[PDB]
């Protein structure tokens, strides 16, 4: 169930309204501000 | 065990972007519609 779980995220985190990411937050940091 | 009716309010203040977050099942059915619904929001 992680790897529908980290989809999920990975639409949440464009849905614009978390999984162990030990290294993963900067991605997703960045990811979500050039996002917004 | 609680959303039975509160779904309502649950898309009801995700019209617009902010709301309590309420965890949305595993389903794959909730979280993709209010993703459409959220990226038509963005466009409100």
């Amino acid at each position: 169930l992680t790897l529908s779980s980290a989809m999920w995220f990975s639409w949440g985190v464009l849905l614009n309204s978390a999984p162990r990411s030990f290294s993963a937050r900067i991605l997703g940091m960045v990811w979500a501000g050039f996002a917004m | 065990s609680f959303t039975i009716g509160k779904a309502i309010w649950l898309l009801w203040g995700l019209v617009f972007n902010n709301s309590v977050p309420v965890q949305n099942p595993k389903g794959t059915t909730s979280k993709i519609m209010v993703s459409v619904w959220a990226f038509f929001a963005v466009i409100f």
